[PDB]
């Protein structure tokens, strides 16, 4: 199976530098060109450059010239993308991809991506706060409850409700990276208004990097 | 650099229908140097078309590409559920390679107004010097919605973040959460906290609010 396997997620402080690897295997003939393309969360695709492994000649998008270096180790069928002077705008998933033959070309095989997060944060478990209505009109057939999972690092957290017994009507939102460099996320459930105050709703938050497990019973 | 502009920004269709996606380049690309990709959440892009009109290996025949010069089209003759995704064009006529901004191909359904909820900050949070106020827009369609935060009728800006769920695989709606963040000091300076929601399903914007002190 033709495969491009990239190195794992990275966290780097602003001003620092990151190096991501991409190991090709299963090619009958090694690719002429490996390209690197990134994508900031929620945004579009941005081509960075490429390299021709057999001669180790890279080419670059001029907006990254002088900050990006792409290199090849033909002996291990690995290529590397190094990006220096990191800023918040560099937080993105970085992909390697082989091309149909040329440097300026379409890309047919892609690596799984490497998330690079530019943050000054250290590992930190979340604070878990209830989201509960203070009032709710009678003209409301549904009510909402939730929990705010705030100020943690790095991703991910896993949020369940009622120890996993409650899945219908749940929305766990994409986390946002705050200007503090910590993540925050909400998870909510909607219920019939008559269930509010007759049933118990507890959110369970698991954050493996900090070995944190928190249950929060949500009440007004 | 060559700029690629895709249209429409969002294409809303049903399975079985024909989808036409457009890419317009700021300069001629010839009849070759354009590719189309599909991307689903959490996955790498998948090549569909190269050389403007050639299907990539294993791509079904319902996908086709046409065009030359500045105007290119991707057609999906009969949509499958698995085709609802974001689509990008890519030009490679000269360096740097550039992509279009993407077209969101989503499932069309009847307009659905969001159910809107506001949540005051907890006393637990307040202990630590920060107050987060959260507004939930639940199960709405189409995707376009605007949240404005007001604090004693003062329109807020720069102190909120929001995120949106992927279109639901069963009911075809979206949900959105917005968080207003303020120091405890500022939070306590004010009384009325409101989130105003504008959406096609609402004859006029809906506001949910609370008063600090009663909540």
């Amino acid at each position: 199976q033709v495969q491009l396997v990239q190195s794992g997620a990275e966290v780097k402080k602003p001003g620092s530098s990151v190096k991501v690897s991409c190991k090709a295997s299963g090619y009958t003939f090694s690719s002429n060109v490996i390209s690197w393309v990134r994508q900031a969360p929620g945004q579009g695709l941005e081509w960075m450059g490429g390299v021709i492994p057999i001669v180790d000649i890279a080419n670059y998008a001029q907006r990254f010239k002088g900050r990006v270096t792409i290199t090849a180790d033909e002996s291990t069928s690995t290529t590397y993308m190094e990006l220096s002077s990191l800023r918040s705008e560099d937080t993105a998933v970085y992909y390697c991809a082989s091309t149909l033959g040329l440097v300026l070309d379409a890309m047919d095989y892609w690596g799984q991506g490497t998330l690079v997060t530019v943050s000054s944060a250290s590992t930190k478990g979340p604070s878990v706060f209830p989201l509960a209505p203070c009032s709710r009109s009678t003209s409301e057939s549904t009510a909402a409850l939730g929990c705010l999972v705030k100020d943690y690092f790095p991703e991910p957290v896993t949020v369940s409700w009622n120890s996993g017994a409650l899945t219908s009507g749940v929305h766990t939102f994409p986390a946002v990276l705050q200007s503090s460099g910590l993540y925050s996320l909400s998870s909510v459930v909607t219920v019939p208004s008559s269930s509010l105050g007759t049933k118990t709703y507890t959110c369970n938050v698991d954050h493996k990097p900090s070995n944190t497990k928190v249950d929060k019973r949500v009440e007004p | 650099e060559t700029v690629l502009t895709q249209s429409p920004g969002t294409l809303s269709l049903s399975p079985g229908e024909r989808a036409t996606l457009s890419c317009r380049a700021s300069q001629s690309l010839g009849s070759s140097y354009l590719a189309w990709y599909q991307q689903k959440p959490g996955q790498a892009p998948r090549l569909l078309i190269y050389g403007a009109s050639s299907r990539a290996p294993g791509i079904p025949d319902r996908f086709s590409g046409s065009g030359s010069g500045t105007d290119f089209t991707l057609t999906i003759s009969r949509l499958e559920p698995e085709d609802f995704a974001v689509y990008y064009c890519q030009q490679y006529a000269d360096s740097p390679i550039t992509f279009g901004q993407g077209t969101r191909l989503e499932i069309k359904r009847t307009v659905a107004a969001p159910s809107v909820f506001i949540f005051p900050p907890s006393d637990e949070q307040l202990k630590s010097g920060t107050a987060s106020v959260v507004c939930l827009l639940n199960n709405f369609y189409p995707r376009e919605a605007k949240v404005q935060w007001k604090v004693d009728n003062a329109l807020q800006s720069g102190n909120s973040q929001e995120s949106v769920t992927e279109q639901d695989s069963k009911d075809s709606t979206y949900s959105l959460s917005s968080t207003l963040t303020l120091s405890k000091a500022d939070y306590e300076k004010h009384k009325v906290y409101a989130c105003e929601v504008t959406h096609q399903g609402l004859s006029s914007p809906v506001t949910k609010s609370f008063n600090r002190g009663e909540c």
